[PDB]
């Protein structure tokens, strides 16, 4: 008996709380997640968890952190949005295929 | 525009610069813009 | 025995500082009072709180030519081992003052006028020597 | 139920005082019923046989707040000693111990009781299993609590029953700075007092002494009954002869020390050779030969073996020589002061101060030109 | 009412656990932040 | 102080956001409870300015 | 509908866990606190209550708050293990209401005394002047176990309102019903 209040008392208020923080976590991540998105490769994968990333500018950066995505779904070619700056990886990006290569079939 | 991603994201190739992932302004509508079409785009 | 520090404020002090660089975890508290006091302990207890490996650096804010202004402190609970009473104290750690590449910078430009000359000219040594 | 302690009441205890637990068990205040059962379990009568409590207490049992499952192990450690039964004694601890999962300081006091109660049983290696048991969680526990007390009584006990010695004198050290000093029978402070002292004197690894002339348990008791020890005691630490009272202790305590004279002998010749380096003007520092032989009563080739196993297992960093028969002497090793040590090293640490003040003037007045 | 209050404690212990996971969510929402 | 001084005495940094030095990387909220909680402490100062890190060129606009 | 910060002193001391109430003591104290915290935010949006732990020397748990979530969330886990020090804990509170962050907010302090006070008359009547002055109404919620109406508490409460008394009342509960609906009555209403 006792349980059923203190129970949903306590856990309805630390969902909400948690909520509302969470979701000023989502808001800020997505703002920060400035949209140019240099697209960049991963060379190689590293346990520190680390990344290699060979950015479309030809320059190759070491990652301290993987960034936004997760480490376990990457591998070594896959395209990664990486920042203009910060070269952190901020979302994968599907498979692309060039101009040519489309025209190529 | 290399691809066009799904609001959309489009993929530009800048020549040689760099592979870039923007988003179009508010200028242009989307239905404009169609894959492997050349369009300009701001240096910044 | 009566002190308040607000819980609140400083878990929202850490939230605003966490937002601005992430890599700073408390580590501990500073008081500015010269010496130690009765109601450390309870404060120390409070920031073990936030921190298990907390700090007391106790900052003096009075110029003193004989020694380096901090001195850290961290509680340490022993059973004393030569049949002693035990208790809370304030076990003491080495403390130094570093600095950055910025902070270095901002420090170089700040003393420029009263800085002495780097390098071992005699008068600065014999200086040093006494 | 409630008016079986009645009945109990009618005629082993006091009648105030059942009624009052009566009247505390009916009120529902069960944490003054409490202190009423701790202080109750502390009466006297309780000498043969409990039957009624326990079974009286099957609320504290099932309560979820017996008051403190540490004064819930309290009362069950008084109950556990009342009955007195090996084969079921454990079994009780086992089930104390399920009840009480919740409070981790209750579950020591509760694997402390079960140790000293299987101690007596099987005193083996599954009874270091639990010491070690105990160690782990107790060095969890946030800072020292009444089950730290417990813990170093029982491994004073069981080590005393394996024989290492050294360990037991650091373990009683240990319980004596953890309990209250006082508070104790008295005859209990003696008692803990000569085993400490027998476990300094015969420990293969501790020469210290330095807590027989601070700490109150060897003061407040062994002050006139059988002095010899602390006379021992202060012996080995000055390192002096004191070969007449090792005679007299002979005559008596004859276990534990008849056998191991000849350790003990060692033992006294080692730290006479510290005290020889401590009464030296620290200046010089060379020992001749004929001296340690005088001091240690050692034959002239006995000094080069005595030096050489007090360099050896650590209590001198030296150098020995031989053509001169004078050993170089480096202590590293300190040793416990006096207050007449501590009033010499300040007078000799005021000379030194004058001293550094007198060069500093000099230098500074020499120098006014070039200090700047 | 035994099975009523044994009833509430399946929606209870379910938003006990999901909390949990919930925390875990945003652990992880904290640790991408500061990389 | 006065219309020939503008003394700053305490600088708090604001939160790294995608949008860069601009209008819009003045967190309201954060500013607000900044401001309102460094007024408990004991600094009760008004907003004289804004500064902004310029990585590699100099100092200009 | 007055601007008023309460700041509730839960008592968590080990008499604190003699269930001489209902469920428990505790439990009892809980509910009580809950009741409270709701009266006092119901009745004005925008007032604040925060609570202070009476046992060992004092806890801050929850410094002055708008919202009774907090308050009711760090409750949970009083976890009684310790004894009471009263006038250290007014102490502690009268600061807590000192560092008010909108000081229009009137003062006022709900203490659950329950176990005994070991505190000096002389110091409560100390203490109950020091308020006085300061503007601060200390309302005492005897509990449980207790020499009935408690001397020490009934002095200070009288010497807190002398010749004229609002705001600042002792309310004494005999072992009973959960004193959660004793406490709507006498403090919650006026």
């Amino acid at each position: 008996i006792k349980i059923m209040k203190s129970e949903v008392l306590r856990v309805t208020h630390e969902l909400q709380a948690m909520k509302d923080k969470i979701k000023e976590n989502s808001e800020k991540i997505k703002v920060n997640k400035t949209l140019p998105y240099l697209v960049s490769n991963v060379i190689e994968l590293l346990d520190v968890k680390c990344a290699v990333i060979k950015t479309s500018t030809r320059q190759t950066y070491f990652l301290p952190v993987i960034g936004l995505v997760d480490a376990e779904k990457l591998k070594p070619g896959d395209l990664v949005g990486v920042n203009k700056d910060s070269y952190l990886i901020l979302e994968t990006l599907p498979t692309e295929y060039d101009s040519r290569v489309k025209a190529m079939e | 525009c290399t691809k066009i991603i799904n609001d959309p994201k489009y993929i530009i190739n800048v020549k040689q610069f760099a592979k870039f992932v923007v988003d179009l302004s508010d200028q242009v509508a989307p239905t404009d813009i169609e894959e492997g079409m050349r369009v300009g785009v701001d240096r910044n | 025995s009566v002190w308040f520090l607000d819980h609140d404020y400083l878990e929202n002090m850490y939230g605003m500082f966490k937002k601005v660089n992430a890599r700073e975890r408390i580590v501990g508290w500073y008081h500015t009072g010269p010496k130690l006091h009765k109601n450390d302990i309870a404060i120390n207890e409070l920031m073990k709180r936030y921190c298990p490996n907390s700090v007391l650096v106790i900052i003096d804010v009075k110029p003193k030519d004989l020694g380096l202004p901090t001195e850290a402190y961290i509680s340490v609970e022993e059973v004393h081992d030569d049949g002693t009473p035990t208790s809370k104290t304030f076990e003491h750690v080495t403390s130094e003052i570093g600095a950055e590449e910025a902070e270095e910078v901002g420090v170089e430009h700040l003393l420029r006028d009263i800085k002495d000359t780097t390098v071992g000219t005699l008068s600065q040594r014999i200086t040093n020597q006494v | 139920v409630p008016g079986f302690l009645q009945q109990s009441q009618n005629s082993p205890g006091q009648p105030a005082v059942w009624h009052r637990l009566e009247e505390l068990y009916t009120k529902k205040l069960w944490h003054q019923l409490t202190l009423q059962v701790l202080d109750f379990v502390q009466d006297p009568c309780f000498a043969q046989g409990d039957g009624l409590i326990k079974l009286y207490e099957n609320f504290i049992s099932e309560f979820e707040h017996r008051v403190n499952p540490l004064s819930l192990v309290e009362i069950i450690l008084h109950v556990v000693r009342q009955m007195t039964d090996p084969n079921v004694a454990l079994t009780f601890l086992e089930k104390t111990r399920e009840k009480v999962k919740s409070s981790d300081e209750a579950v020591i006091l509760c694997k402390t009781a079960i140790g000293a109660l299987k101690l007596n049983i099987g005193d083996l290696q599954v009874t270091k299993e639990t010491i070690e048991d105990v160690e782990e969680m107790l060095n969890n526990l946030p800072g020292v609590t009444s089950v730290h007390s417990r813990f170093y009584d029982l491994s004073s006990k069981y080590y005393q029953t394996i024989g290492n010695h050294a360990s037991y004198y650091k373990d009683a050290l240990r319980f004596l700075g953890c309990v209250d000093i006082k508070d104790l029978p008295v005859s209990e402070q003696q008692e803990r007092a000569f085993t400490l002292g027998l476990a300094g004197l015969l420990g293969e690894g501790v020469f210290n002494f330095g807590e027989l002339l601070m700490h109150p348990v060897l003061e407040s008791l062994r002050n006139t009954d059988r002095q010899w020890l602390i006379d021992t005691l202060y012996a080995f630490n000055s390192g002096n002869v004191e070969r007449f009272q090792t005679l007299k202790t002979a005559w008596g305590q004859q276990p534990d020390l008849a056998a191991n004279e000849a350790q003990l002998l060692r033992k006294i010749q080692l730290l006479c050779l510290m005290e020889m380096t401590f009464t030296r003007p620290a200046n010089h520092r060379q020992l001749t030969f004929e001296e340690i032989a005088k001091s240690a009563k050692i034959t002239v080739n006995e000094v080069e073996l005595l030096v050489m196993k007090a360099l050896s297992v650590g209590l001198v960093k030296g150098s020995i020589d031989e053509v001169d028969k004078r050993v170089h002497m480096t202590w590293v090793q300190p040793r416990v002061l006096d207050l007449q040590q501590i009033k010499g090293m300040k007078d000799r640490l005021e000379f030194w101060c004058t001293d550094v003040k007198s060069m500093e003037m000099l230098v500074e007045h020499q120098a006014h030109d070039i200090l700047t | 009412k035994l099975l009523e209050h044994k009833e509430i404690d399946g929606r209870l212990k379910e938003l006990r656990e999901q909390l949990k996971e919930l925390t875990k969510q945003y652990e992880k929402s904290e640790n991408d932040l500061k990389a | 102080v006065d219309d020939y001084t503008v003394r700053v005495i305490d600088v708090f940094a604001m939160p790294q956001s995608g949008t860069g030095v601009s209008v819009e990387a003045v967190d309201p909220v954060f500013q607000a409870k900044m401001l309102d909680m460094l007024k408990q402490t004991g600094r009760p100062e008004m907003v004289v300015g804004w500064y902004h890190s310029h990585p590699g060129f100099g100092c200009w606009l | 509908m007055v601007l008023e910060s309460t700041m509730v002193c839960v008592d968590n001391s080990e008499y604190m866990r003699n269930g001489d109430f209902l469920p428990t003591r505790l439990q009892a104290q809980q509910d009580a606190v809950n009741i409270v915290c709701h009266s006092k935010t119901r009745s004005n949006p925008e007032n604040n209550v925060g609570l202070i732990t009476l046992a060992n020397d004092c806890e801050v748990l929850t410094t002055l708050t708008p919202d009774t979530g907090r308050i009711l969330s760090k409750l949970h886990t009083v976890q009684p293990k310790g004894k009471i020090t009263f006038c250290t804990g007014i102490r502690v509170a009268h600061l807590a209401l000192k560092h008010r962050q909108g000081k229009n907010h009137k003062m006022r302090i709900i203490a659950f005394v329950g176990s005994p006070v070991e505190d000096n008359e002389k110091d409560l009547v100390k203490l109950a002047k020091r308020l006085k002055k300061e503007k601060v109404n200390v309302d005492i919620i005897n509990f449980g176990e207790e020499e009935v109406n408690t001397e020490k508490l009934t002095a200070f409460v009288n010497t807190l309102n002398g010749k004229d008394g609002t705001g600042s009342h002792l309310v004494t509960v005999p072992p009973g019903p959960s004193l959660a609906d004793a406490l709507i009555s006498s403090p919650i209403l006026a």
